[PDB]
């Protein structure tokens, strides 16, 4: 079964940068289209991006474009979110998923094998 | 309404089949254009239930891209060919299209 960890949250100041990570276990990352979505307490779990499995497209959610770019390293299991410019309405807790289907998409049910997550606070 | 898989994912709806509207461009041209055009386009959407969206935006972005991709496909099969204008347009009247829906959907809840 392939798993999905997230790494990189933290405490970080209004306007500040992060990088978060998402690696991957198994031998198949290269073949999926994958997201970050997010998750506040009192709201739903939400897109932020998403890229396909080649790293030919990505997508955003429209309140983090330009803001936040999302890549992946197929070599290394590994999918980036850097964000930039950090909000007060950023803080949450930041899932990493693998795409079901062919298509990138917005909604949540596009998307398992959501990791455990990981928090970022911005003041 | 119909439930149906695309691209390999379960759990789109499938709208029923609409009035496409007149859509505007600032143009006659490019109106007149669309109205000679538009049988071309779609005239029903897919969608996913509201609840898999925390906003408008990326219900309806969805809703766009989805119909246009499954609309692409199969009628590519029929010998269609859809130049920039076209897709420009068919973004547009799909566009509507969703948030009619989403209002359905939205009243609905």
């Amino acid at each position: 079964a392939v798993q999905l960890q997230e790494s990189g949250g933290g405490l970080v100041q209004p306007g500040g940068s992060l990088r978060l990570s998402c690696a991957a276990s198994g031998r198949t990352f290269s073949s999926y289209n994958m997201g970050w979505f997010r998750q506040a307490p009192g709201k739903g779990r939400e897109f932020v991006a998403s890229i396909t499995s080649s790293g030919d497209k990505s997508d955003y959610t429209d309140s983090v474009k330009g803001r936040f770019t999302i890549s992946r390293d197929n070599a290394k299991n590994t999918m980036y979110l850097q964000m930039n410019n950090l909000k007060p309405e950023d803080t949450a807790t930041y899932y990493c998923a693998r795409g079901l289907g062919i298509y990138i998409i917005r909604a949540r049910g596009g998307y398992d094998h959501w990791g455990q997550g990981t928090q970022v606070t911005v003041s | 309404a119909a439930g149906a898989v695309v691209g390999g994912l379960g759990g789109y709806m499938l709208g029923s089949a609409m009035s496409r509207p007149i859509i505007h461009f600032g143009s006659d041209y490019e109106d007149r254009y669309y109205r000679e055009n538009m049988h071309r386009y779609p005239n029903q959407v897919y969608y996913r239930p509201m609840d898999e969206y925390s906003n408008q935006n990326n219900f309806v972005h969805d809703c766009v891209n989805i119909t246009i991709k499954q609309h692409t496909v199969t009628t590519t099969t029929k010998g269609e060919n859809f130049t920039e204008t076209d897709v420009k347009m068919m973004e547009r009247v799909v566009e509507q299209m969703c948030i009619t829906q989403y209002e359905r959907e939205s009243q609905a809840y």
